[PDB]
DNA sequence: AGACGGCTGGCACGACTTTTGCACTCGACTAA
DNA sequence: GGCTGATCGTGCAAAAGTCGTGCCAGCCGTCT
């Protein structure tokens, strides 16, 4: 024969079609396999205390409900008081409006006199402000209930008042202008009203463990990192015996035959989970071998990657490859991440860098928390930042990934040193 | 709460709050009736046991 | 199910014990036979079960 | 998300953060009774929508937006003494050590 | 690219006159000849000049002629693009594209087929070209540097290769000292030799050679430019074996028989 | 790292000096080169080597210069990448990639072309080369074994070898001793050779060879050293018929009639 | 007090990714 | 006919999406 590239001759058709058992092995459905699973073996018949929590934490809504029965209030104004206890926030702001309140209690006598009523007795509570449902409301009355001695009080109550737009955008320049206070003196009052603790009924929420349930570990001990999957979590399937020792026994062609059908399911479906799992541990490992470079270099110096890349370093196509990284996590001593987390765009940079768009994101953000409070970093002087990284960026996309990581405008993050 | 199963829904009654499973009808102005994505009785918790 | 609580030991895994898993096995157990009722097994196979 | 120790508690005030260091952790030999706070940590919240409500509230408080709940270690209630010695413990992988 | 060390153990008045000559030529970006003979640190220079210029972000990339198959030269070279052969998956990525804003360090510029120059000829002096398939040429730049060790001059006049190729060619070409023409200290260079060769052969210290070892030495022919100093060296090394005496009996020759 | 004696004999002649020297080579990973006549051993001499190190547990690989077909040769040594050619199913592996860490046998380095020759030397123990259609380069470690049974420095003033892959090559020379010059070891191959065929001929025993034999043994000159002396055994013993007595006669030319 | 200036922010065209919707005819015969 | 049964089966591709980066229109802070 000879070398060459010519373009014309017979060939034949491409990978055959319709293995609809190796699609749904390829794509990784945890749980939800193993709810598969559990059905199957259902479906397939040869296949294989004294000590309790006893807590009964108030969360706030008993410490309200004790508050209520303790107070005195008409049976009226106490199902008022019920209902409204019923609809209240997490952070301790009423979900329900007003009149929304009056339209649930559906009683003529029901008046908006009684629901502010009500209302009042509601911010007489503890903590203040108590479903206020508007910030300037729980504010006032946290500020309501502090003596008066205290200086810049009433400036601060009128700020709070209809002052409040200006704080939102921090227009320091035009609350002056409109309010005509006193300049620099009004920094104080600010900080106080800083110190108003918002979102008083954050305090009845309690914290409760996320239990996340890891598929792959890696360890890396004194380097020679080893990519383990998490055993426990690795399904398990097991033939039945006694009926694989009661096939050729059977004297009856039915029987057999279901049997056989039944073992012979059993097999493809064992090797299909088998072959699943290698192909998930082989990726596993080859993800490795390119996030050891990318765990070297850290999250700030991540290296970009692609999933042609990656299924270059795999034998199976690229397809494979997308349905395994679905719904793929993995546990590492920096910590757990999701296995398509890995992959990020390659940006042009100085020399010719191809630059990770996530480390990119991860390093403007570094550089952006250390900024000068009074002189907030400008996009446009993000590029100065980039040009001494030494690395090319696109710092007009730059705000793309500035609002991703969900950093407020620069003006917008402008306050008072 | 699972579906069909032990401490599920549309059995053994409601779940913490008078909030139905499907995130509809979550209020106390529902006393008795019972949403339609989820079959859910807006009534106490304490009914569970 | 509020009589039988989930007590989470390490709080990932709740294990329920001495309540559930007997409940947990009657009910497979049971699925199972129900489904290969419908498939006609043999006598001493759906015997045994 | 990870829980951090780093002395920013919401709702609280400064009066109780004086005995603790900028860590969180509470300075060696100091005295404590009742129930105070002995080290600031922080459980990470899931994040919401725009919430032109909680934006707002960082828009004029910020530096919190919720995004953490108070889970510090307190004393225990009836119980009093003072501090001999702390120790901490950081498996590999992470170096934050603030005063590790 | 401010500093860079590597190798230039060689320190004598043409090697020093070269390196100023490279120093200025490697601002150059204008392509250059490298010549010389077998092992004349033709590689190093090549190495050193890449390094130095302010392509040092860039990519130096080198590339030996005759190693080109003929089939698929063209390819090498410019590139395919997907699905322009029947083979075509993918636009395959060309060599000057690889280079493209590099160095092309061309390697044994006389080993080379006369129809590998002639498919060179104008894309270099044009500095555009296309792949297979391609819908418009790319006019990227970079340096090309480019070496061989026989007298072009002398295949010009045989015509062994294209005199408009070369004359595009030779801006500002650079050539070796013989090793016969190398002044410098042998003893110093194969002393470097030594220690890196009782370090390989783990041996304690070098034992050093003699006067007669020394003067031996110096009346050399030294057809081997470098390696064969560092090579006659390597076996000398090996064949003594021995840090308890210096050096003194060379064996060069491998021709030779022994008892 | 073991003894693995294998076929260990003829060390009567300076043969077991040889191998003594060799024995210090064996740690070396630098060139290597063997000379002899063919049918010397000399594959012997080179897995004794390759076996000699722990490396020997790396990939230790054998190749003559055989060319086949010069395109896949060169494909080989280079190695195909997925699609590079019209019809290429996947990537091929080169035949220098299949062993990396491990020794690699060079042969027939006399009867390789000089365009082949110029391929070889591109990575003159570079180090470092490219795959076909490979998109980076690649470096790898390997320690190569040459051998011929042809005057190389002949060749080179001839100009038939390439002087600059000699100079690459041939850090060490392996000169293989001359069989026909091995008479005391020539008894005791016998030997071998004569209880190997009873270990295959499965007969009762060896009768034995008389003097007859051995002198005419002495007469011929064995062109074949080691191949040609057990092909004349296994022919020798198998025209003896019965071993009721020792043979005397030799098998010399089976091209010439038996009679 | 109107214009520069950088922000902001959506819209656009390339450039990488990607999911799903895909099983012949066997080698048994099958004969009316 | 009427599909009818069955070795043996580790993509793929193709239209779809999705992002990269730039590119223009408005806007307010401001100082002339
Ligand atoms: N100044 C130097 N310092 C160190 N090594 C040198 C120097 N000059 C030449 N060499 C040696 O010369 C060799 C390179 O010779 P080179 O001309 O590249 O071979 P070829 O002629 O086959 O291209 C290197 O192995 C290097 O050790
Ligand atoms: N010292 C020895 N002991 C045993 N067998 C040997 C010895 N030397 C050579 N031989 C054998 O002689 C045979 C012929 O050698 P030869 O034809 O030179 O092999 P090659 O040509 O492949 O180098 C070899 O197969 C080898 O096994
Ligand atoms: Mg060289
Ligand atoms: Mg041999």
């Amino acid at each position: 024969m000879k070398q060459g590239l010519q373009l014309r001759l017979s060939q034949q058709l491409a990978m055959t079609p319709q293995l609809q058992q190796a699609i749904r092995l390829l794509q990784l459905s945890t749980l939800e396999l193993q709810q598969e699973l559990q059905q199957a073996l259902e479906s397939n018949p040869l296949l294989e205390l004294p000590v309790y929590q006893g807590e009964t934490t108030q969360t706030l809504q008993d410490y309200l409900m004790w508050q209520v029965e303790l107070t005195p209030f008409t049976d009226t104004d106490r199902a008022i008081a019920t209902s409204i206890v019923d609809a209240v926030d997490d952070t301790g702001y009423l979900t329900i409006q007003i009149e929304d309140i009056v339209d649930s209690i559906g009683d003529d006598e029901i008046g908006l006199e009684e629901v502010e009523a009500v209302l009042k007795r509601i911010q007489r509570f503890d903590p203040v402000g108590v479903a206020a449902k508007d910030l300037r409301d729980c504010l006032l009355i946290q500020l309501s209930q502090f003596a008066k001695e205290t200086p810049w009080l009433e400036e601060a109550r009128l700020i709070i008042s209809d002052h409040l737009d200006l704080l939102a955008n921090h227009d320091f320049r035009t609350l002056m202008r409109v309010t005509r206070l006193k300049e620099e003196v009004l920094k104080e009052a600010v900080n106080l009203i800083q110190s108003l603790d918002p979102r008083p009924g954050q305090s009845i929420q309690t914290s409760e463990p996320e239990y996340v349930i890891p598929d792959v570990l890696v360890r890396k001990v004194s380097g020679r990192w080893t990519v383990e999957l998490n055993a426990d979590s690795i399904p398990r399937l097991k033939i039945n015996q006694q009926y694989a020792a009661m096939g050729n026994s059977a004297r009856n062609d039915a029987d057999g035959q279901f049997i056989r059908s039944n073992l012979q399911e059993a097999r493809w479906l064992i090797k299909s989970l088998e072959s699943r799992n290698d192909t998930l541990l082989r990726v596993s490992r080859c993800i490795v071998e390119q996030q050891q470079a990318f765990f070297e270099q850290g999250e700030e110096y991540m290296k970009p990657m692609v999933l042609a890349d990656i299924a270059q370093a795999v034998e199976m196509h690229e397809s494979t490859i997308s349905r395994v990284t679905t719904q793929k996590y993995l546990h590492s001593p920096r910590g757990i991440f999701e296995l398509k987390y890995f992959f990020s765009s390659h940006v042009n940079t100085e020399g010719g860098g191809e630059a990770s768009s996530t480390a990119i994101r991860a390093l403007v953000k570094k550089l952006i928390a250390a900024e000068n409070p009074a002189k907030p970093l400008s996009d446009s002087k993000l590029t100065s930042m980039l040009s001494e990284q030494g690395i090319m960026v696109a710092r007009r996309t730059v705000a793309k990934y500035r609002e991703s990581l969900s950093i407020p405008p620069s003006n917008q993050r402008k306050q008072l040193v | 709460p699972e579906r069909d199963g032990l401490f599920c829904a549309r059995i053994f009654g409601p779940v913490k709050d008078y909030e139905c499973l499907c995130g509809k009808y979550k209020r106390l102005k529902h006393r008795g009736v019972i949403c339609e994505k989820c079959g859910v009785e807006v009534t106490q918790t304490k009914v569970r046991r | 199910p509020d009589l039988r609580p989930l007590v989470p030991l390490d709080g990932g895994r709740f294990a329920t014990s001495d309540l559930n898993d007997l409940y947990r096995r009657v009910i497979n157990r049971n699925n199972r036979l129900k489904r290969l009722l419908d498939l006609a097994a043999p006598d001493i196979i759906v015997r045994n079960e | 998300g990870p829980e951090e120790i780093t002395a920013d508690i919401p709702n609280v005030g400064e009066a109780a953060l004086s005995k603790l260091d900028e860590s969180g952790i509470v300075y060696i030999g100091a005295e404590v009774t009742g129930g105070d706070i002995l080290v600031g940590k922080v459980t990470p919240k899931g994040e919401t929508q725009l919430t032109p409500e909680e934006k707002l509230l960082r828009a004029i408080f910020g530096e919190k937006a919720s995004d953490v709940k108070d889970s510090s270690l307190r004393v225990p209630n009836g119980v009093s003494g003072t501090v001999i010695d702390v120790q901490v413990f950081t498996r590999d992988g992470v170096e934050k050590d603030k005063r590790a | 690219m401010a500093e860079y060390k590597d190798n230039l153990l060689g320190e004598a008045n043409s090697f020093l006159e070269v390196l100023e000559q490279v120093s200025h030529l490697a601002p150059l970006d204008k392509p250059v000849l490298i010549i010389g003979e077998r092992g004349t640190g033709k590689e190093l220079i090549a190495s050193r000049l890449h390094y130095l210029s302010s392509r040092w972000q860039g990519p130096f990339i080198s590339l030996n002629c005759a190693a080109l198959n003929e089939n698929l030269l063209d390819s090498e070279l410019f590139g395919h693009e997907a699905g322009a052969f029947t083979g075509a998956q993918k636009r395959h990525p060309g060599r000057f594209e690889r280079a493209d804003g590099g160095t092309l360090f061309l390697d044994e510029l006389a080993t080379a087929p006369m129809m590998v120059q002639e498919k060179l000829l104008r894309v270099i002096e044009y500095g555009e070209l296309e792949r297979v398939g391609g819908s418009q040429p790319l006019q990227v730049n970079v340096r090309l540097v480019c070496a061989t060790n026989a007298d072009l001059p002398a295949m010009v006049n045989e015509g062994t290769f294209r005199a408009d190729l070369l004359d595009r060619l030779a801006f500002d070409v650079v050539q070796l000292p013989p090793l016969r023409e190398r002044e410098s200290d042998i003893m110093l260079m194969a002393e470097y030799f030594a220690i890196q060769m009782c370090r390989e052969i783990k041996l304690p210290l070098f034992p050093g050679f003699t006067e007669r070892a020394r003067e031996t030495l110096l009346n050399y022919r030294w057809p081997g430019n470098i390696r064969e100093l560092k090579n006659v060296v390597e076996r000398s090394v090996y064949r003594h074996g021995t840090s308890d005496y210096p050096l003194d009996d060379i064996i060069i020759d491998p021709f030779k028989r022994r008892p």
